[PDB]
C-alpha cells in the first residue's frame, strides 16, 4: 500500500570525476544521481579513500573510462543497488572500459538494471567478467546488451573456483573469489533482500527490514514523494525521473543532454526537456503551449550518424536540409534499441531536403522508424547528382519503409547492392513512389543477386508430413499441393506456377543430426552437410542407405526456372529411424581357468543400434582332437600341443554410343546338454542381461576345445512384433565364434593298477590297465626300470600304444638283478605321469 | 577432339538433370 | 532419383514404400 | 546429388535414369 | 578378266539400331551399308524371327553394346562376309562387347577384317570366342590388336569339342559346336571357299560359282562399278568406300563420323567427307577449294550459353556469327570443371560479329577460356548499338581476359555492373582496347561503387623472411614495416593503415609442398591445401609441428575489416626445415651361421631424415647361462634344442567496437644405454684371444646385412643396428656437448650363435683300482671349453660277452673335486668303459672305449 | 516376393517403379 | 561536428585546435 | 596534419597535453 524508503534522499545533478582524486568529495553524500554519474582520466586513484555507502541509484547510467590505479569498483559504490536507465548512453547503461587496473567488479549490491544493458570491455586485469549472470539483472523483455570482451581472460584469470551461488546454473557466479551472485526467485527477480526474502512489489531493488517491522524501500517502483514509494506523483507536483518536485524545483533542475544544458520544464504531471509533438517552449522558458500552425516546423542540418548516440541530437527535427546526404551508418553488435533511440531522434521528419544514404549498417532491422517521412525532395542528389537513395551494404538490413508508406522521390534514382536479407520483391515497392513512376529500375542501379541472397525471401511454407520410416529409409510427404496456371479455386492451399515448364519440382534435404539443430543450408559454395536430393515433382521421395536407430533432419523447397521468383520451402522437421539389427559384441576373450571351468569376457564398443535387452552366450563341444596316422610316436615324441586403367576402353565406347536429343542361430533357447554319462555339458547356453560383461561356465569337459558365441538382441517394436509375421526379423546381431581349451585335467588319473610278474630263465611281464578317460586317446605307454644299485639311471621304452594286453601286459628280457618299475600313458594332449614304483627280481641260477 | 557423357559424369560430378537428356 | 537394395533391405525398403499391403 | 558413376555403375544410372529410349540418332 | 559381284547392289548408309526390335526394319534387304552398323541397348532381342541374309559387307566398324536376349549373333548376319574397316573405331574394326545374352557368334561367311584389330568382351556366356585364330582373320600384315577377355570361359563351355573339322595350335578351329571354321590356304589369303577351292583376285571375302561354271565375287577387292569390279573408278566418277559414284550421287553420299554429320564432296576422283588441311568447301559443296583467307575457320551461330551441356555444342567455333549476342548464362556455380568445359567449346573461337554478354554467372572465375579472342567486331552491338561487352552481375568475376590478349573492341562501348570480385583497376586494362579510345569511363559505363566491392584491389607486397628454422618448428618475420596508424607525421612506409582498429593483423598461410610450386589460389569451390594461423599483429610467427627434412610453401597476407580498402599479401616462398632424427632402421634379423658367426639383416623402409652418412652395428656378449642350484640333472637330462565453409570470417565485432569508441571518446572530451657418443668402431677380444666380447663397426650406407666373426660358441649376442645421418653446420657450432641426435634410436635383436660342433668332450680318461678288493676306479679331465657349465657326468660300460646290454650310470658335477674321480665294484671278468659329459647345452660326445679286466678270487 | 527383387537390384529402380508394386 | 573523433579522424586536425579539448 | 583515432588518438592527445582536461559542469 504504502512504504517509506530507507533515509530522506539528498539528491544532486549529473556528476563527473575528472583528472584526480579529490574531484570525489563531490559526490560526497548524494543519496541518488538525478543524472548520469562518470569517472574517467584519474591519472592514480589508488590514493583513494572513504567509499561512499550512502549512494544507492542512479537515475541515467554510469561510464567509467580510463580510471587508473583502481582495483575494484565496489570500492567506490559499495551499496549501488538499482540503476534506472531514464536516459541512455548509445543503449548502454553500465559502461567499464579500458582500464588497466580494474581486476574486481564488485557490485554485491547491485539488483537491477531497469533499461538498456552494460558494455565491459578492453578491462585487462577485469578476470570473473563472465562470472555473473547479467539476464537476471537486465530488464528480462530484451536484455540482448551485453558486451564482455578483451578482460585478459585468455589463460590468467582461471581462478574461477570462487566461493563454489557456488555451482549454481554450471557457474560459480561471483564478483570475485569473495561473494557469490545473490539470486532472486522469478516471482520477485531482482526485487529481493536475500535468496528467499522477496520484497514489496511497491519496492525496487529490495527494502531494510528491521526488528520493529518498520519495512522500508532500497528504491521505489515508480516515483517518491517525502521518501514514500507511491505508484504515481499527487496532485500538483510533477515527476522527475524518480521523485516528485514543485513547478520551481522542475525549472531549476537540469538535464545535460548532446553536450549540451536543457532545463525542465513542467507539463501535464513531468517535468520534460523537451514540450512534446506540437508544443513549443514558452518565451519565458516555464510552460510548453501548443504550436502555432498544430506543430513547430524546425530544420536540421544533414550530416552522418555513427551511433545511436548522435541520432539522439535530431530530436524534434521536422526537416533535414543541406546538399550533404544524410547518412546513416549504425554499426551495433546486433543490439536492440536502435529502433528506440532512432525512433526518438529522426521520427519528427517529415521530408528529407537532401539525398538519403544508408551505408555499412550493421543490427539496423529497418527504416520504418522514418515514421513521419513523406518526401525526398533530393534537391541536390548524391554521387554526381545521379541517386537519391543509396543504399549499400547493410549487413541486416531486411525491409523498407513501413506498411502503406509512401515517400514522394523527386529527384534521381535508387541504388540497392550488396543487401544480403533484402529481397528485390520489397525494393520493388518503391517503383509507384518514384516521380517518374518507372515499371522497373534501370538495370545499373538494382543488383539481382546481391539483394536478398541470405535472407528467406518472400515465400509460402510448405507442410511435409512423414508417411512412414523403416531400418534404413524412409518416405516423406509434400501435403501442400503445388498446382499449374489457373487454379480454379485459390486460397485452397498456394505454390501457383504460372507456366508448366516453371515448375522443376521439389527438392528433399536431409542429413544425420542426432541433436536435431542443423541449420538450413546457405548459398555457400562449399557447404556440403546437407545431402540435396534430385527434383522430384509428385512430391514424395524415398530417403535411402540411412543409419538405422539415429536421428535425421530434413526439409524441403520448391525449384523452378530462376524466372520464376514464386518459391516456398517447409521447416526444419526431424525424426528418427526404428532400430534395425545390432552390431556385433567387440572384444570376446575366452580364458581356461581349469579343466571344467572357461571364463568369458566382452565389451560392447559399438552403437547398439536400439536398445539391448539381453545378451546370449552359448558354447557347443567341437570333436575333440585325433592322432593322425601318421604321427611318428615314440620316435618323435612330443610334450605339449595345446596351441590351438582398363576401363577406359569402355569410357571411350560410352561416349560414342549415347547422344543428346534436340551357426544359423535363427532362435534360441536357454539349454544345457549334458553327456551321456552325466558328467560334463555337451552344449551349454544361457540368456543374461545387459549387466554382465563376463561369463563362466563349469563341468566342462576336460581337454575339449569349444566354440564361444556372444549375441546381443534388441528389443521389438510393436511394428516388428506382429506385421514380420514369419521372416527374417533379424532382431539380434551377428557374431564370430572363439575357440578355447580347457586344460588337461587332473595332475594325476594317467595310469593305474600296475603290477610286474614272470614266468616262472623267466622273461619279466609288467600288467597295467589303462585310463578311462584320459586327455585325448593314448598315444604310447612308457615302460622304465631302474637296477637296485646306487647312483644309477633309469632305462625306459616306448611303444605306441599297440595291443599290449593280448599277454595281459608287456613282455621284457633282463638280466640278472633287483630292479624298480614305472610306467606312464602318454596321449595327444602332452607327456603323462608316472605311476608309483614296483619291483621285481631276476635270479636264474646255474 | 570430342567430349561426351563419360567425361561429363564420370570424370567429374554430374546432376541427375543432365542423364534426363539422352533420353528419347 | 535411384534406389538399390537387396535381401532384408529391399525387404524394408519395400516397407517403407507401400504402407499399404503388399501381395506375395 | 552427384552421381558419380563409370561404366557399367554410369549404364545401370542411365536405365534408371529414363525407361524410355535413348538417342535420336539421325532418326 | 572382270566379273560382276554377288546380285545387284542396293547400298543404306550408316545406321543404328536402338530402344526396341522393330528397329530392325531397318536393314530390310540392304546388301552393303556405307558406314558403320551399331546395334546396342536391345533390352531383349528374342521376339525377333527374321534374318537379313542379303546383308554381305560393312564398309566401316560393327559394335554390339549392351544387347539382351540376343544368343547367336548370326541371327541377324546370315553371310556378312567381309568387314572393310575403312574407318575404325578406337582402332578396332568390330566390337561385341558386354552382351549378357550372347552364347555364340556363328559367322560362318565372315572371311576378312581388312583393317583394326577385334575387341570381345565381357559376354559372360561366349564360348568359341577363342577358338578362331583372328590373326588368319585380319589382314596379311601385322595387327596384333585382338582382345578377348571375361566372356566366361571358366569352365561352362564344355560344348568346346566343336564337329571334330580342321585344328590347330591344340584346338579345333570352329565358331561353334556345328560350324566349324575354314582356313584358306597361302595361295588367296582370304577369297576362298574351303581349303582348296579360291577364286579370283579380285574378289574379297568369298565367291558364287555357277552351275553354268561362271565365278561371281561376293565384294569387290577395291571398287565396283554397275555390279562389276576393277582395280580404280572409272574417270568421270568418285569413289565412295566400296562403289563408285556420280557427282550428283556423292553430294548426296554423308558419313557421320561424330556427333554431326559430314556431306560428300567430289574431290579428284574421291568422295571426301570433308576437305584436305587449308582447303575451303565450296557453299554448293561441288568441290573444295584453297581456304580464300590462307586459313579456313568454322562459322557458328550466336546463342544463349545456360549451361556446360549447352556450351559443349560450340566446339570447333572460330568465328561467331549472327544479330544475337552471345550470353553466356551459365547459372550453375559448377565449381572447377566449370572452366575446362568452357574452355572446350569456346577456346578456339576468335573473332565475335555481335558482341559479349556475361550475365547472372555464379561459377566463372574469369574470362581467360576465350584463349583465342582478337576480335570483338560488335557490327550489331548491344542494346541499340549501345554497348558491345556487357558484364552484368556476376558473383565470382575477377580478371578480365589474360596477360596481353588484345581484343580490339570497334563499336560501342562497353556496360560493367555488380561484379563485387572484380577490381576497377582490372576493368581500365580496356581503356586502351576499345577503338574509340576514349580516356576514361563514365560512371554510367562501369560502375565506381558496384564493381570490386568485396575485391583484392591495389594490392602492395610484403617482404617475408624467415628467421630461423628448426627440426619441426620455423620462424616467420614480415619486415615491410606498416605503419599501422597515420604517420603523424614523417613519411616512407609504402603500407599505412588510417586507423589502427582496422588492421586486425597478418595471418600466415602454409602448407606441404614437395615441389615448391605450389600457387596461392586454385580454381575450386574452397581448397583445404593451405593450413591458416590465426590473425597475428605482432608480425612475428612461429610454426610449430613441421615434419623435419621436408619441403614447405607459405606466404603472408592482411587481415583488415571489410570496410578498408588498404590491403597487402606476399609472393608464395619456400623453405626446408633441419634434418632432425633419422627414424629407426626396419626388420633387423639376425641369424646364426656357426658356432662362431652371425649374419644381420635389416633394410631402412621407414623415411630418413636428411642424408644415411653411416649404420651402426654393435655386439654385446650376454652373460652365459648357467645351472640354476634347485634344478636336477640325471633326472631331467636335457635334449635342448635351442631358442632364439569459406564463410570471409565476420567483423561485426570489430566495427561495433570501433564505432562505441568514437562515440565514447566525442562525449569524454569538451572544448573550453649405449648413447650415440659411444657409436664409433670399437673391438675387444677376450684375455682368451679366442672370442669378441664387444664388436662394432661403422658400414657404408649401402650394406644392408653384415656378417660377424670369432664369435663365442654357444652364447646370446645382444645385436644392435643404427643408422645416422650428417650434422648441419650450424649444428656443429650450436650444440656443446647436449643436442647431439645424430643417430637413430634401435631395437636389440638377441641371437645366439650354435653350439661347438665337436661340443663338450672328456679328455685324458682312464681307468684305476686301488692297491691292485677294492671296486675299480675311472678318472679323467672335465672338457676344456664345454658349452656352459657341465651339470653331469654321464659313464657307460658294457662286459665284453653277448648277453649283457651296455649299462650307464650318471653323477652330477659334484664329488669330481676331490681326485676328478668315480668309483664302481665289480665281478670277475673284462668290460668296456665310455664317457661324456652333459651340459646346459645338451648332451656331449661319446669318448673312445677303455678296456679293463678284473679278477678277484 | 516376385521379380521386385531383380527389378531392383541388378539395375536400379526408380521411386514410381518402386511405387507401383503396392496393392 | 565539435567531436574530438569528427574533428580529428575524419577531417582532420591539427595540434593547435587538439591543444584545446584539455587545458586547464 | 593529426591523423590518429582511437587508441593512438587518446594516447596522442594525452602525451599532447598530460596537464590534466578541462572536464565540465564546471
Ligand atoms: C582521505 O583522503 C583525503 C584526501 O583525498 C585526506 O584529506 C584525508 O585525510 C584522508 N582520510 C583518511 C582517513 O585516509
Ligand atoms: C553531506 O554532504 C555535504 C557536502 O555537500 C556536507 O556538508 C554534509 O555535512 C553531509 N551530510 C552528511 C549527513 O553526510
Ligand atoms: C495500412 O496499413 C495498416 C497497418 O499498419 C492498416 O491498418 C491500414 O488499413 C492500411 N491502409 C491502407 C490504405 O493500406
Ligand atoms: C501422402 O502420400 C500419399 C501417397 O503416398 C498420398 O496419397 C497422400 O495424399 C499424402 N498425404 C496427404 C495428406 O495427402
Ligand atoms: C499446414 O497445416 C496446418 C494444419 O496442420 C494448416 O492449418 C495450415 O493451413 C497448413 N498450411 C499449408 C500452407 O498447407
Ligand atoms: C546444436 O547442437 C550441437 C551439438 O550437436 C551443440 O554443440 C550446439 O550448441 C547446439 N546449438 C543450438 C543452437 O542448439
Ligand atoms: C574370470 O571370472 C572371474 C569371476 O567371475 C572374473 O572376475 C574375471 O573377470 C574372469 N576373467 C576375465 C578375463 O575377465
Ligand atoms: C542387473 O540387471 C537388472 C535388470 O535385469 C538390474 O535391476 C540390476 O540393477 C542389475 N545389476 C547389476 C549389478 O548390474
Ligand atoms: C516377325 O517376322 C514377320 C515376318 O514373317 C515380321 O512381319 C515381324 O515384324 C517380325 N516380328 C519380330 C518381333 O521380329
Ligand atoms: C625480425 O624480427 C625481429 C624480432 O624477432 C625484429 O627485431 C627485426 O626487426 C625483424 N627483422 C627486421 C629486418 O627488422
Ligand atoms: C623488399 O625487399 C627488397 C630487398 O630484399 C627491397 O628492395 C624492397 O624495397 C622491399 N620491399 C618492401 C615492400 O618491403
Ligand atoms: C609441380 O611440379 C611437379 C613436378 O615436379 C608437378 O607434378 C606438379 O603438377 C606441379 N604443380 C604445379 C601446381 O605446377
Ligand atoms: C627443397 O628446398 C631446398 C631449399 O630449402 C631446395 O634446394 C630443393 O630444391 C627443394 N626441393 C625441391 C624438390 O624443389
Ligand atoms: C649372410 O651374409 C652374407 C654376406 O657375407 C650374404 O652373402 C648372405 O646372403 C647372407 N645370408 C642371409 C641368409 O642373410
Amino acid at each position: 500500500p504504502t512504504m517509506r524508503l530507507s533515509q530522506n534522499v539528498k539528491p544532486c545533478k549529473s556528476m563527473d570525476i575528472r583528472n584526480m582524486v579529490s574531484h570525489f568529495n563531490q559526490l560526497e553524500n548524494c543519496t541518488v544521481i538525478e543524472g548520469f554519474l562518470l569517472i574517467d582520466l584519474i591519472n592514480d586513484a589508488s590514493p583513494l579513500n572513504r567509499s561512499f555507502p550512502k549512494l544507492t541509484e542512479v537515475t541515467d547510467y554510469i561510464i567509467i573510462y580510463r580510471v587508473t590505479g583502481l582495483h575494484s569498483l565496489s570500492k567506490i559504490f559499495p551499496n549501488l543497488s538499482v540503476i534506472r536507465g531514464n536516459k541512455l548512453f548509445d543503449g548502454y547503461a553500465l559502461v567499464v572500459y579500458s582500464n588497466f587496473d580494474l581486476m574486481d567488479l564488485g557490485l554485491h549490491k547491485l539488483r537491477s538494471i531497469t533499461r538498456g544493458g552494460v558494455r565491459i570491455e578492453k578491462n585487462h586485469k577485469l578476470c570473473y567478467d563472465r562470472t555473473i549472470d547479467w539476464l537476471e539483472i537486465l530488464a528480462e523483455n530484451e536484455t540482448q546488451l551485453v558486451v564482455l570482451t578483451e578482460n585478459g581472460k585468455e589463460k590468467e584469470c582461471r581462478l574461477s573456483k570462487c566461493p563454489g551461488c557456488q555451482l549454481h546454473n554450471n557457474r560459480r557466479l561471483c564478483w570475485n573469489s569473495k561473494l557469490c551472485q545473490t539470486k532472486c526467485p522469478e516471482k520477485c527477480r531482482n526485487n529481493c533482500i536475500d535468496e528467499h526474502t522477496c520484497c514489496s512489489q511497491d519496492c525496487l531493488g529490495g527494502c531494510v527490514i528491521d526488528k520493529n517491522g518498520n519495512e522500508s524501500c532500497i528504491s521505489c517502483r515508480n516515483v517518491s514523494f517525502n521518501n514514500i514509494c507511491m505508484d504515481s506523483c499527487p496532485k500538483g507536483y510533477y515527476q522527475f525521473d524518480s521523485r516528485c518536485v514543485t513547478a520551481n524545483e522542475c525549472i531549476t533542475l537540469t538535464k545535460f543532454e548532446t553536450n549540451s544544458v536543457y532545463s525542465g520544464i513542467p507539463y501535464n504531471g513531468q517535468c520534460i526537456t523537451h514540450c512534446p509533438t506540437g508544443y513549443q517552449k514558452s518565451e519565458n522558458k516555464r510552460m510548453c503551449e501548443p504550436c502555432p500552425g498544430g506543430k513547430c516546423d524546425k530544420e536540421c542540418s544533414s550530416g552522418l550518424i555513427d551511433s545511436l548516440e548522435r541520432a539522439r541530437e535530431f530530436h524534434g527535427c521536422t526537416i533535414i536540409t543541406g546538399t550533404e546526404p544524410l547518412t546513416i551508418s549504425i554499426k551495433r553488435e546486433s543490439g536492440a534499441h536502435v529502433m528506440d533511440e532512432l525512433k526518438y531522434g529522426l521520427a519528427a521528419v517529415h521530408k528529407i531536403q537532401s539525398s538519403l544514404m544508408v551505408h555499412l549498417t550493421y543490427g539496423l532491422k529497418s527504416l520504418k522508424f522514418f515514421q513521419s517521412l513523406t518526401e525526398i525532395s533530393g534537391d541536390p542528389p548524391m554521387d554526381a547528382d545521379k541517386y537519391a537513395l543509396y543504399v549499400l551494404d547493410n549487413r541486416d538490413l531486411d525491409e523498407l519503409w513501413g506498411p502503406n508508406q509512401t515517400v514522394f522521390i523527386r529527384k534521381g534514382g535508387v541504388f540497392f547492392h550488396f543487401n544480403p536479407k533484402l529481397c528485390v520483391s520489397t525494393i520493388n515497392q518503391l517503383l509507384p513512389m518514384l516521380a517518374s513512376k518507372p515499371k522497373f529500375f534501370e538495370k545499373s542501379d538494382v543488383g539481382a543477386d546481391s539483394n536478398g541472397n541470405r535472407g528467406s525471401c518472400g515465400t509460402a511454407v510448405l507442410n511435409v508430413t512423414l508417411q512412414s520410416v523403416g531400418a534404413n529409409s524412409a518416405m516423406l510427404n509434400v501435403t501442400t499441393k503445388v498446382e499449374i496456371g489457373e487454379p480454379q479455386k485459390p486460397s485452397n492451399a498456394t505454390i501457383v506456377f504460372k507456366d508448366p515448364r516453371a515448375f522443376i519440382g521439389f527438392v528433399f534435404y536431409h542429413m544425420i543430426d542426432p541433436y536435431g539443430n542443423s541449420t538450413k543450408s546457405s548459398d555457400d559454395p562449399c557447404d556440403d552437410r546437407w545431402k540435396v536430393s534430385s527434383p522430384e515433382k509428385s512430391g514424395v521421395m524415398v530417403l535411402s542407405n540411412l543409419i538405422p536407430y539415429t536421428n535425421y533432419s530434413y526439409y524441403v523447397r520448391t525449384m523452378a526456372i530462376s524466372s520464376e521468383l514464386t518459391n516456398a520451402e517447409s521447416d526444419v522437421k526431424n525424426f528418427r529411424t526404428n532400430p534395425g539389427r545390432p552390431s556385433k559384441v567387440t572384444e570376446v576373450v575366452a580364458t581356461a581357468i581349469s579343466d571344467s571351468k572357461i571364463n568369458v569376457t566382452w565389451s560392447y564398443l559399438d552403437k547398439p543400434y536400439g536398445v539391448l535387452t539381453r545378451y546370449f552366450i552359448k558354447a557347443k563341444l567341437i570333436n575333440r582332437p585325433t592322432r593322425n596316422n601318421n604321427r611318428d610316436y615314440c620316435t618323435e615324441p612330443l610334450v605339449k600341443a595345446m596351441e590351438n586403367a582398363g576401363m577406359e576402353f569402355e569410357n571411350a565406347l560410352q561416349n560414342f554410343i549415347f547422344v543428346p536429343n534436340i551357426d544359423d542361430e535363427n532362435t534360441y533357447k536357454d539349454e544345457e546338454d549334458l553327456s551321456s554319462n552325466k558328467q560334463f555339458y555337451e552344449v551349454f547356453a544361457k540368456e543374461l542381461p545387459p549387466n554382465q560383461t563376463h561369463f563362466v561356465f563349469e563341468k566342462l569337459r576336460h581337454f575339449t576345445r569349444y566354440a564361444i558365441f556372444v549375441v546381443a538382441c534388441r528389443e521389438e517394436i510393436p511394428s516388428e512384433k506382429l506385421r514380420d509375421t514369419s521372416f527374417k526379423k533379424s532382431l539380434c546381431s551377428d557374431y564370430d565364434t572363439v575357440f578355447q581349451t580347457t586344460k588337461r585335467k587332473k595332475f594325476a588319473d594317467i595310469v593305474m593298477d600296475l603290477k610286474v610278474d614272470l614266468e616262472h630263465e623267466s622273461p619279466v611281464r609288467v600288467r597295467w590297465t589303462p585310463p578311462v578317460d584320459p586327455n585325448g586317446e593314448i598315444v604310447t605307454y612308457e615302460v622304465a626300470y631302474k637296477l637296485q644299485k646306487p647312483d644309477q639311471v633309469e632305462e625306459k621304452k616306448c611303444i605306441p600304444a599297440a595291443d599290449f594286453n593280448q599277454t595281459a601286459g608287456y613282455l621284457i628280457k633282463l638280466n640278472e638283478g633287483l630292479y624298480s618299475f614305472r610306467v606312464r600313458a602318454n596321449s595327444i594332449a602332452g607327456y603323462g605321469d608316472f605311476t608309483e614304483v614296483e619291483h621285481i627280481k631276476v635270479e636264474p641260477p646255474p | 577432339d570430342f567430349r561426351g557423357v563419360v567425361d561429363s559424369c564420370c570424370r567429374n560430378s554430374c546432376s541427375f538433370s543432365t542423364l534426363r537428356a539422352y533420353c528419347d | 532419383n535411384s534406389l538399390r537394395a537387396c535381401g532384408p533391405a529391399l525387404m524394408d525398403m519395400l516397407r517403407v514404400a507401400c504402407p499399404n499391403g503388399f501381395n506375395s
